[PDB]
């Protein structure tokens, strides 16, 4: 019925997508060779949303992996659940962008985007009732951000009526992996604000802090971080894949969380995340999940939301639960800390319940908050962008490829008016 | 005599899942469809040893409907009436009224056509919908409009699920609620509000279930519906049809919004506790601690009340109890209406459901009254609606669908005029 | 492929129920196999089983004025019942010819 | 070198479906028998149902429940159902399914 | 009471392969051709003893499907001399089929049908099965109709023609072929019944919901329709009407003979198990466009005369009541000139099943055959796309090199225009 | 019944025909000894279209080789299915043309064409009712083009009312074998526009492109390209040899595709084509065939069809398929990309279904699209022809043999007015 096609860009997008299709495959009970061996046929009734049957129950993911460097593809095919992708979908360049948005948006896109557009089109009309697209990429790197950005623009120009998710990782000064982070991030969101329907902002710092405090894990490799983000993404799409008492589709959450067309950036949190030694000592109730949801040290962004106001929020619950308890918990958290929410919108919380929990858990919850604390992050980026732009440092690598100065100025302008309207509604 | 029931939205069909479960359990029909004349008003006798119901489930998202298609009642409902779209309206009245309705309402009504040609003595329709959602409100209203232009003169009983004042699960449900009332006003004939917080309180207080789900809510809601049609289905000492609601409860053509209540809501152990007689249940059907709509009827005056009795009830004591009600001064009536009661007595007691939390009782009362406390409810909705519309929030979804500010302002002022009318009749 | 000729889905399958391989799926206009209503309603637009044709109602048997419905004749009766009937009425026939007619 | 061999077995439409109707209907409908409507679309489901088809109380309970476990062949089974998977519809109709199984 | 059946074309003989299977299954005849332990007399003549041979001729130009029939299981039903096969196919060419190969094949066809009619005694009429889109069924079909009209003339010829659907099509020059076929289909046959393919596709999508239907289910349902039409001759009914009744009661003017068909209830096994089956709802179901054999919208049209065959357990009382309800309803509208626009007929035997079919055994069935102006709409729809290609003289050279000219093209175009004018007049 | 005789001209025609008769013999189940070894009775029913039984089940192809150098003869004799042919049909010169079209059409023809006409006559009247003739040849070589096109002219003079197929590979500048390719191809098609009924335009460039992208082979030797075109020719006559639900013989294929007598140049493509890695990850449905059929990366000509419009198109299908699905698919593809089709002809797609797929497969298809894109190829050759004719390079080896200049000028004139009418109908 409703269909979600997947897009992965860049190194981070590939590794994130790899873990994503790992957990989804484990959720639907399909083996790493591509055959179903699960238990409940409740898994079968909604595998078409993510899979197409090839020959004798060979379900392949409806995904498109795309980057510019083969080492990422090798790391994809190395691990398990790497032999289930259709090798045609590995559309793939050869030269490499190398943390250059101009290379990822004008040079390499000119010979890769018609190819990925061919593949995504064939993948689009292959299914009947498209629900939307799901993108996993970055904003600091070159081949993920720029190529994905131009791809998003082309897609939104072809299919204006379908939905669109974008999971984009943003950088921080504390964890600054590359140098041109603001040069790329500013331009990326400057395109996202007019192209994407909504964006779920991520980062690594919040993940490190979460594994510091809540998980008490020793060495958090990228796999566990991608494992968390993957658990988030399975949670956000649980409503379509399983029956429930109150189902909230993708468009349904978007219309409940987006009151204004340019206010479509969310922060995300996932519960429950507890250390293994302390996993035994806890009860498993809705208040137990609620105390962890509304903890500000549990968001997946470097924007402590109690420095601002929640415009709207949404909770996606999985597991057999009392809807009464669900709602009165939402009413209580909304009545006590009433200054943390916006005033001119009553009932700022959209809730939904699905009956099937993620595997291995009794009762889980995915939180999506559209708060105005994200303007702290954007200002935290724009000041770095202006600090660099005043001195025109590292700018010749961009202007020597086809980009000019006015694109940077309009990125500054859109950055500034966005944070101005965020500050306004605060 | 026949009456068909349509179910719009994800909420309506869950209500249908408990409602038809109770009907088949009442007439002794196993989920496979056959018994091992009273059934004639809900089930048509197809073939030999088979009965199919007179309903249409319809919804745009197929998840809940095809769950019914594959549940235990696969053989009762053959899936030709279970209408299902391809994609949801997503809490968007405009999407559910113009984009998707224009492909689904026609298929619904040319199915309801040959249902109606099958029936012979059709009393009317009765609709189950939730006005907080997108599908129930949008094409629900659209279906009611095309029903009115198709038949018009036939009665339509609307059992709606309004949003609660403070307890709420959606965000834009004020917009969808107001846009539903603008057509629910001049298209429905008899509208019964039912809210969720009131039922949560009933199940918490009387049924002492600390953790209820939607199932228990839908179970006692089905108890209400079955109790108000039991007069048609079974013979009583004094029975009343669907037309009596319109006659004895609708003073004026734009005042049709009835509070509902039920008694006795008693668990298995509390039935061992308490002696159930007509006087105390007639009293209990008047406290706000036992109403289906969260509102204070003391703040208003009751224009006209209707009491359905089921079970071991003689006209003597029910007339004695209504006498005490008429002479009590804690609840005041409206001066204009001098005789504001419509009684109805049926012999068959209400049935139990295995796994249900209610116990079997000698007798039960379904009260349906009309007040001005609803006049308080709509103003309470009107206030929080203008709070959002003052900032033009969430409007871009609707106009992007293709609507405008015109129906916004005209539905807003329509509730304003309804407010002035209720304030004027309360005199 | 599987769904080539037939509908193949559970709600629309052409495969009949294994309880009855052959029976016309419809409502016979005579309703010959239904439990008799306890008391037929005043408004009854349908007929159950044996109703006398016009050729018979136009010219009734003599026991039709007494109140004996015509189905009372055609209904099956056991041997002791027939014996008591012929003894109650003044037939006065011997057991030999009774057994012969029986 | 040439390919080893490939036997030719495809019949024509006429022979296939308007001369062998009685065996054809049997084969086609016995492929998709136990599966529910929304489940019968996928081919792996038909194969699973076949390996499954190849306690009468358990069988009656199954055909009563409808979507509970048609494609079963970690998570251990309880006497009634699976731990992780319990839908609200089934939780509501447990007693009706049990009564139907008992009557069967 | 006897009637013979000729099949001209790839589509005609597939329809016939369906029809004759159905007829043998109705009459209890094994494919060998004998009855294991009189009604059959309208289709089967009994040669010698213990044999029953159809009164039919399949004829075609390419031999592939004909010798597929010959090699099938029905070798013994038709022995090899009635199945006429040419050597090369007309290949979607009306000129080639009407002038090149017709001249060699029609004489054999006609002096076989002569001895068929002579073996027959009380010949009611002929019935032809063809698709006007192809080449054979167009050209040699028209040639055969002309020669049969000149041989007999006064016998009624039932033409069950398959037209090209508006949007769904498999050929390219079928507009040309259909125009050239209709030019003679107007003035030769007596009663012509239209069947499109997209209407049957829609039917099998909606009611029987076979998502991937082959031609055989279409042909099975067409055979069911033909069987319901001829059951009046085959079996005694409470109210019987023969083939001359369509000639009489359905054709108000000598050039208006184009009948829309409809059948009900087209229903599966448990869908029938579900639905309470009675006469009122099936007479209803016979009338909505979602159950017609022709893709047209009769809401835009006005009925002239309708005929309703009922088969099964149907009494006259409820059919009269249902026809009264229909006549009183205002959703559809009959033509003013005809006051009384209905002709009912009832037959006792229910329609049978076919193993491998998609329909179950049903208590009662209705076949509606109606006259309207949706057909004049259809003809203009065809004319438009014919003229579109003819304006650029496309594909004209094939017919011209075969040996035809511009004259017949122009005269068939103006004949279709005349027919359109006729229809827009009668609709007044 | 309907009959097809086969003629092979030149080295390319011979090797193509060699693989072709190996494929057909495999389809009808006759081993390379000439005996019958099939199991299903569907194979015998239509072998008269291609074979003649000689003595006791010895089946031999109704074929006529024709060339001028015995290397090709030993090449076709050495491989398997080589000794099944007709030793007397090996009609054959000894001198050799040497890529000189004047030698192929005046010098050696005068003493070989009487003999080939003798044997093609014997082969023609040996059967009762011809359907048409089938000639495989090139347009670049000498003994293929020149001798082939004279043979075509003489045959059309003898039997005018019979059909005629010619599979001719055309040269490309990117894949250029000889230097006189325009000198040969120009005059060759100049004879083909007036003599042959219709042709199937092929070229090696598009075949190499296919083995690059869709097949992903490393070594595409000539046997592979020849195996492709053989599968194409098996598809184009699967309708005669096997019964279908909708039959389309050669003649009605011709009458449906050719709206004007000079417009008889077709491009052709085949499906399905999968790599052995992606062979497991694909589905087998009608949409899966159609999405690969109408792909521009599947046409076996060097003409991008989106550079022009489709006049007519045909889709031959093999396998038990849903006709409704075939029709809605062809309707949907015509209505989606309505720009690439011609306006003044409705329903531009003739479709047909055969109930016999190729051996070992489940369902296959063959696309024959009469587009106007081929005029790019004719301009591609004509401009080179005028470039060489401007100063008469390599002209004298043609002049001194009997050819004059006005033949060249009439060839250019016919080239100019055929592309002119192609552009006119575009
Ligand atoms: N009383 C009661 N209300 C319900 C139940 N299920 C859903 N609802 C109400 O339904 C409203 C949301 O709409 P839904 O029924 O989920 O779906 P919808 O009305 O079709 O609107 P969409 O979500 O756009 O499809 C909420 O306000 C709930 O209060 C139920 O079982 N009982
Ligand atoms: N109803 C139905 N129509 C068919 C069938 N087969 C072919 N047709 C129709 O026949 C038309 C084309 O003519 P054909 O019957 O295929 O062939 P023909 O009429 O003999 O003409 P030629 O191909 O020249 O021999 C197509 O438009 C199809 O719609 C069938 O099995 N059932
Ligand atoms: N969570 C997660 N983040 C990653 C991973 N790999 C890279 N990143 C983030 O992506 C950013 C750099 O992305 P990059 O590899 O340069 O993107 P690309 O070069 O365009 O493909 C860094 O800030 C990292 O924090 C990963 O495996 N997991
Ligand atoms: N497909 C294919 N083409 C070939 C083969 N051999 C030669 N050709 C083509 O033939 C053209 C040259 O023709 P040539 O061999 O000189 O023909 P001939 O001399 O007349 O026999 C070149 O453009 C090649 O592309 C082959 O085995 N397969
Ligand atoms: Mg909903
Ligand atoms: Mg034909």
């Amino acid at each position: 019925m409703r269909e979600i096609v997947h897009i992965q860009g860049g190194q981070c997008g590939n590794q994130i997508g790899a873990k994503f299709w790992e957990v989804v495959s484990d959720e639907h009970g399909i083996d790493p060779t591509g055959t179903y061996h699960g238990d409940s046929d409740l898994q079968l009734e909604r595998i078409n949303v993510y899979f197409n049957e090839a020959t004798g129950g060979r379900y392949v993911p409806r995904a498109i992996l795309m980057d510019l460097e083969p080492g990422t593809m090798d790391s994809v095919r190395s691990g398990p659940y790497g032999q289930i992708f259709r090798p045609d979908n590995f559309v793939f360049g050869q030269t490499g962008a190398g943390n250059n948005w101009a290379k990822g948006h004008y040079t390499e896109g000119a010979e890769l985007i018609d190819s990925v557009l061919d593949v995504v089109r064939k993948e689009a009309e292959s299914c009947d009732c498209l629900q939307g697209f799901q993108v996993c990429h970055s904003l600091g790197g070159g081949t993920g951000s720029g190529m994905g950005t131009l791809l998003i623009s082309k897609i939104r120009e072809e299919y204006p009526d379908r939905m669109m998710l974008t999971f984009s990782v943003v950088p921080s000064p504390k964890v600054s992996d590359t140098v041109v982070e603001p040069y790329n991030a500013t331009l990326s969101v400057h395109q996202l604000v007019e192209n994407a329907d909504e964006c779920m902002v991520l980062d690594n710092e919040a993940l490190y802090d979460i594994c510091f405090r809540t998980l008490k894990l020793t060495t958090p490799t990228f796999g566990d971080l991608n494992h968390l983000i993957s658990a988030v993404m399975s949670g956000i799409t649980c409503c379509l894949r399983f029956p429930g008492q109150l189902n909230a589709d993708l468009r349904k959450l978007a219309v409940n969380l987006i009151p204004f067309p340019r206010l479509h950036f969310f922060m995300v949190g996932f519960t429950p995340l507890t250390s293994r030694g302390s996993q035994q000592y806890r009860a498993l109730t809705v208040p137990e999940l609620t105390q962890q949801m509304w903890d500000a040290k549990n968001m997946m962004c470097a924007a402590d939301p109690r420095h601002g106001r929640y415009l709207t929020a949404s909770a996606l619950f999985r597991g057999r639960m009392s809807t009464k308890e669900v709602d009165e918990q939402m009413l209580n958290v909304q009545n006590k800390n009433s200054s943390y929410f916006v005033e001119w919108i009553p009932n700022n919380v959209k809730s939904s319940v699905c009956d099937i929990p993620p595997k291995g858990l009794k009762m889980s919850a995915t939180f999506i908050g559209n708060s105005t604390a994200i303007q702290e992050m954007f200002k935290r980026v724009s000041e770095q962008f202006t600090a660099m732009f005043r001195r025109k440092a590292f700018l010749h690598w961009y202007t020597g490829e086809g980009m000019d100065e006015m694109e940077f100025t309009e990125a500054e302008s859109n950055m500034n008016d966005l944070v101005s309207e965020y500050q306004q509604y605060q | 005599r026949e009456v068909i029931s349509i179910h719009i939205g994800q909420a309506g069909i869950q209500v249908g899942n408990a409602c038809w479960e109770l009907y088949c359990l009442e007439h002794g029909i196993q989920p496979d469809g056959q018994m091992p004349d009273a059934f004639n008003t809900f089930f048509s006798e197809t073939g030999a040893g088979k009965h199919v119901p007179r309903c249409i489930f319809l919804d745009l998202e197929p998840t809940v409907v095809d769950e019914v298609r594959t549940g235990t009642y696969r053989q009762l409902f053959h899936p030709e009436q279970l209408i299902s779209g391809k994609e949801d309206a997503a809490n968007n009245f405009a999407r559910g009224h113009y984009t998707i309705g224009k492909e689904i309402v026609d298929l619904a009504l040319d199915r309801i056509r040959k249902l109606a040609d099958n029936c012979t003595g059709l009393q009317g329709f009765l609709v189950f919908n939730a006005v907080g959602g997108g599908t129930g409100s949008g094409l629900g209203s659209l279906l009611l409009e095309r029903l009115s232009v198709d038949y018009g003169k036939k009665s339509k009983l609307g059992f709606t699920v309004y949003p609660s004042p403070q307890v709420s699960t959606a965000v834009v449900e004020p917009y969808n609620s107001v846009l539903s009332t603008h057509s629910l006003l001049e298209h429905t004939d008899v509208a019964v509000m039912l809210d969720n917080e009131a039922i949560y309180d009933i199940c918490r207080r009387s049924l002492d279930i600390e953790r209820p789900t939607y199932t228990n809510l839908n179970r006692l809601i089905a108890q209400v519906i079955s109790s108000l049609t039991a007069s048609l289905r079974f013979d009583g000492a004094l029975n009343v049809d669907i037309t009596e609601f319109q006659t004895n409860l609708v003073p004026y053509p734009r005042i049709h919004f009835m509070l509902s209540s039920y008694a006795p809501i008693i668990s298995a152990e509390k039935a061992y506790h308490e002696q159930l007689s007509v006087a105390e249940i007639t009293n209990a059907a008047f406290e706000p601690a036992s109403m289906m709509v969260k509102c204070d009827p003391r703040h208003g005056k009751y224009m006209a009340c209707c009491l359905m009795y089921r079970g071991d009830v003689v006209p003597k004591d029910v007339n004695a109890s209504v006498a005490t009600i008429k002479t009590k001064r804690t609840i005041q009536f409206v001066d204009w209406c001098p005789t504001g009661f419509k009684c109805g007595i049926n012999y068959q007691p209400p049935t139990v459901v295995p796994g249900g939390d209610l116990a079997k009782v000698q007798r039960a009362v379904c009260m349906i009254s009309n007040s001005t406390a609803i006049g308080e409810i709509f103003s309470r909705l009107d206030h929080k609606f203008d709070l959002m519309y003052a900032k033009r929030a969430f409007v871009h979804w609707y106009v992007g669908e293709g609507m405008e500010e015109g129906e916004f302002s005209e539905a807003r002022e329509d509730l304003a005029a309804l407010e002035k009318d209720f304030e004027e009749v309360g005199a | 492929d599987a769904d080539l000729g037939k509908s193949l889905r559970e709600g629309y399958r052409n495969q009949p129920k294994p309880g009855d391989e052959g029976r016309a799926f419809g409502v016979p206009t005579i309703r010959t196999d239904v439990r008799l209503p306890r008391l037929r309603s005043v408004a009854n637009a349908c007929n159950y089983g044996n109703e006398p044709d016009a050729g018979q109602v136009l010219r009734p048997p003599r026991a039709a004025d007494l109140g004996i419905s015509d189905e009372a004749f055609v209904a099956l009766r056991p041997k002791s019942e027939l014996r008591q009937l012929v003894d109650e009425a003044g037939l006065a026939l011997s057991d030999a010819d009774f057994e012969a007619a029986w | 070198v040439l390919p080893p061999h490939t036997a030719f077995t495809a019949t024509t439409t006429y022979r296939a479906e308007t001369l062998n109707a009685e065996p054809n209907t049997a084969a086609i409908l016995d492929r998709s028998q136990g599966l529910a409507s929304t489940l019968v679309g996928y081919e792996a489901a038909r194969q699973a149902g076949e390996v499954r088809r190849s306690d009468p109380r358990a069988r009656a309970e199954d055909t009563a429940r409808g979507i509970g476990t048609q494609t079963v062949l970690t998570v251990p089974t309880k006497y009634g159902e699976l731990p992780g998977y319990q839908t609200t519809y089934g939780a509501a109709t447990d007693k009706m399914a049990r009564m139907q199984a008992d009557n069967e």
